[PDB]
């Protein structure tokens, strides 16, 4: 045996880092069965843009979870972590107005100048300044310090001058790590050792995920750069993130609305603003999609019911939107600190588990509630308001869902109701879900056959619908009518009515599968 | 989502229908002779003789 | 003649759609063996198998003649028959000679690689259809050579004994 | 019908090239036996074999029902079935008579001689495809004679037991 190094350099060897007394190892996996969406507040991230996060990116993208001691800023990341165990999704970040990002400007001689600007604003280069480098990622450099290093390199083959740009990260303790390195040339027409372009803005846009640059075209030609030691970004900060105005929330919701990624669920990740919830419900009803929302968990049983009516969801417009209430407490995963947060992303997990059962059409008839699909996996549960009992009938009248302890011992979601006051077989969760899935399939069918020599025709619209309805019958979503004498044995009836030549009409009826939720036993004695 | 009672309204399309009339029109075979006469000439074109005799 | 005959093709159509609802049927010609560190032989395999996946059974006769069969311990070790083709450079013979000369245990991976589930020129495997066998011993059988078999190619038969099945 | 179907012929082309990368496949009609000092009989052979090339196995049942198979001693001796054609001068019969009359041990070499790897009128052998048997005993079986077999030539069957395999 021989010596063992602690860190790897450029030599060929095997290194072992010192033993770490405390650390956590996490393993992830990727799956794209169903796509969710939402809004929230996080540590770092490009604000007001759609971000795609998987199980292996939700730490790099987004950021390190915020400490619960800050208050009201930790819920969204916990909801995202709970929901991401099934499939990936999309997130839009909302940031307060008093938020700035750092930037360093360079003089013709090469000295740096530090400043910060609001996220909305655009960089304007003062006369006498050659170029500026700023941070594209919405990451303030307060607790982790980011330093920039410049040194010279060999000149280009065609006589152009190039230099090395390096980025480093330093913690509060003093541990220094290396993030990125680049070869950059100020000349417009320059090439890398690998043949790629070395123009600073183009290279930074292409092969860097942290930095961007803006140059002044007039004075770029007669510019000189000298070697500089580590220079740290300053002035980049995030305002108080516990106080977010409704305007930012509405802007994030509007950003979600105009997205082409075609997700299949919308989630309220710890957002307890009524206007934002109503906007999210409007988005949910627009796209023929399911939706899950949550009321504030700290409210008692008595105050929870009016809080459901406070949001505008309760009515006939917003069908297939569910509201949950969870006044319990649990130990946080990252730090065992006894945090409280609601149930959003646990219901979606149950729905995704139900959907994964069928592979042809998805099997949307499975209800989210149940002791098998829906389980709450948390460390230790302690009721916030013991010796208190909810009024179950009032909750049912109020379209509020409840939770209960299962046979195994873990907490279970025991009901699934949508926000529809009328008695239309629609307050059951799956009944709108089947019809929404069929409607989406029909829309995709009708979009495709428009590009046909004839176009949209009544004869063409019947064959495809018969095929799709037969597939849905095969999956078990549609069943024959209960009374065979009064109604026919067919599960669905598809017919076309003529009327006049100009006006046609295509209609199909369906008999949805039932759910078993109330059971009664009657003992007797011989 | 236009939803009334338990029924949805999904889409409305525009369709065009054709109703025939008894009238008919057909072409004449008179121009085919002229077309053939013109086409025959391209055989003799693009032909050259190197030396006169 | 028969008074119970009655035709119903909606039922048959429903059965057809239900059967066709599932994706595909795996063709028996699509598989791959790995052989751990000797990955140059994977091309020459021509026949393989999947382990038994059974348990021992315990028989108990109760009162009167009542009998019950009970689950027992898992069966670990078994045999697998593998056939390979032979080249004119003695790849299979050299492999068998090396394996006999030095006592070794080799891990063998069996997986199904259909054409439908593939990207580019590389086959992609699924965890559901992948099985593994550890601590295997590779043995050979008699190899038959004969004239008047001008249309045939020599194919050694290999016998592999595994000691653990993992998935 | 099936929604999982997708065609990909680049993958199939890659598999075809990978299989064709190796040289050829040995035809079963190309071999040769030597029989040590009696090299005039090598022409008349018509069927041969390669020895078993195996090991004994030792079975041990661990705690609960866990079972392990372990390598054992090599197998030295075995049998090989060889068929020869018969001439009207009794070369094979005289050979068998002489072998029975005097107790002898003969070394037998089996090699593969493909037409592709040959120079001149002389075949060349490869160390990878050549195996040797030492201290062999040659025995005969019953030879069948019958009328109405006008289209067949008599083919005696030989049984050879080897005692060591070397390469």
């Amino acid at each position: 045996q021989y010596s063992i190094q602690q860190s790897l350099g450029n030599a060929s060897g095997v290194a072992v880092s010192p033993i770490n007394a405390d650390a956590t190892l996490s393993t992830g996996v990727a799956l794209n069965s169903s796509l969710w969406a939402g809004i929230g507040v996080f540590a770092r991230g490009k604000p007001f843009t759609v971000l795609a996060v998987t199980e292996s990116n939700y730490e790099d993208v987004l950021g390190e979870p915020l400490k619960p001691s800050s208050g009201s800023q930790f819920e969204p990341i916990r909801h995202v972590y709970e929901a991401i165990q099934q499939t990936s999704g999309y997130v839009v970040r909302a940031v307060p107005d008093d938020a700035k990002f750092p930037i360093i400007m360079f003089d013709e001689s090469g000295e740096p100048a530090y400043s910060a600007l609001p996220y909305g604003s655009e960089i304007e280069l003062d006369s006498g300044e050659a170029f500026a480098i700023y941070v594209d990622d919405g990451d303030p450099c307060i607790s982790p310090t980011r330093e920039l290093t410049i040194e010279t390199a060999t000149a280009d083959s065609a006589g152009n001058e190039r230099f090395l740009l390096k980025l480093t990260q330093t913690t509060s303790l003093g541990v220094v790590t290396t993030l990125e390195t680049h070869t950059v040339s100020l000349a417009e027409e320059a090439k890398d050792d690998m043949g790629r372009l070395c123009y600073l803005p183009t290279a930074l846009e292409a092969r860097s995920k942290y930095l961007r640059a803006v140059v002044n075209e007039e004075l770029i030609s007669t510019a000189k750069v000298t070697n500089k030691k580590s220079l740290a970004f300053t002035g980049g900060t995030n305002g108080d993130q516990s106080k977010i105005s409704t305007a930012a929330y509405l802007r994030a919701v509007k950003v979600l609305n105009n997205a082409p990624y075609m997700y299949t669920a919308v989630l309220g990740l710890g957002c307890y603003d009524n206007a934002a919830i109503t906007a999210l419900g409007k988005i949910c009803a627009d796209r023929l999609i399911d939706g899950f929302f949550d009321v504030k968990p700290t409210l008692t049983y008595a105050e929870a019911l009016p809080a459901v009516e406070d949001t505008g969801l309760l009515g006939t417009d917003y069908v297939s939107c569910s509201v949950y209430h969870y006044p319990f407490s649990c130990k946080d995963k990252w730090t065992q600190s006894r945090v409280v947060f609601g149930l959003s992303g646990v219901a979606y997990a149950a729905k995704a588990r139900g959907v994964k059962k069928n592979s042809d059409v998805g099997g949307w008839h499975y209800s989210p509630a149940g002791e098998e699909r829906a389980v709450i996996a948390r460390a230790s549960i302690q009721p916030l308001y013991p010796e208190d009992t909810p009024d179950e009938e009032a909750m049912v009248k109020g379209r509020l869902n409840k939770v209960s302890v299962g046979t195994s011992g873990q907490m279970i979601i025991d009901d699934a109701l949508t926000c529809c006051t009328q008695d239309n077989y629609l307050h059951f969760q799956h009944v709108p879900s089947l019809m929404n899935a069929i409607s989406r399939f029909f829309v995709q069918l009708a979009r495709q056959m428009k590009h046909s020599p004839d176009g949209i025709t009544a004869a063409g619209l019947t064959k495809g619908m018969t095929k799709l309805l037969d597939r849905f019958v095969a999956s078990g979503a549609l069943v024959a009518p209960r009374d065979p004498d009064a109604d026919g044995t067919e599960p669905y009836v598809l017919k076309v009515t003529q009327a006049e030549f100009d006006k046609w009409e295509v209609v199909w009826a369906c008999c949805p599968t039932g759910v078993a939720r109330r059971i009664q036993g009657v003992p007797l004695l011989i | 989502m236009i939803l009334n009672n338990q029924e949805w309204l999904l889409a409305i399309f525009k369709k065009k229908g054709l109703t025939p009339t008894g009238k008919l029109e057909f072409a004449t075979i008179d121009g085919i002779d002229s077309a053939l006469a013109q086409a025959l000439n391209e055989a003799f074109d693009s032909q050259v003789v190197s030396f006169n005799d | 003649g028969h008074n119970n005959t009655k035709g119903n093709r909606k039922f048959i159509k429903g059965r057809y759609t239900a059967n066709a609802a599932k994706g595909e049927r795996l063709v028996s010609s699509e598989f791959l063996l790995t052989f751990a560190g000797h990955e140059d032989i994977s091309v020459l395999v021509r026949t393989s198998q999947i382990p038994e996946m059974t348990r021992e059974d315990v028989e108990d006769y109760g009162p009167n003649g009542v009998k019950f069969n009970q689950h027992g311990p898992i069966r670990n070790s078994g045999e697998i028959q593998v056939q390979c083709v032979e080249t004119i450079e003695g790849d299979i013979l050299q492999f068998i000679k090396d394996r006999i000369a030095a006592k070794d245990y080799v891990d063998i991976t069996m997986a199904a690689t259909p054409e439908s589930k593939s990207s580019g020129v590389n086959a992609v495997t699924k965890a559901a259809t992948t099985i593994e066998m550890l601590d295997c011993k590779i043995y050979s059988d008699a190899i038959d050579f004969s004239t008047e078999d001008v249309t045939a190619a020599v194919r050694p038969s290999l016998r592999i004994v595994y000691n653990w099945i993992e998935w």
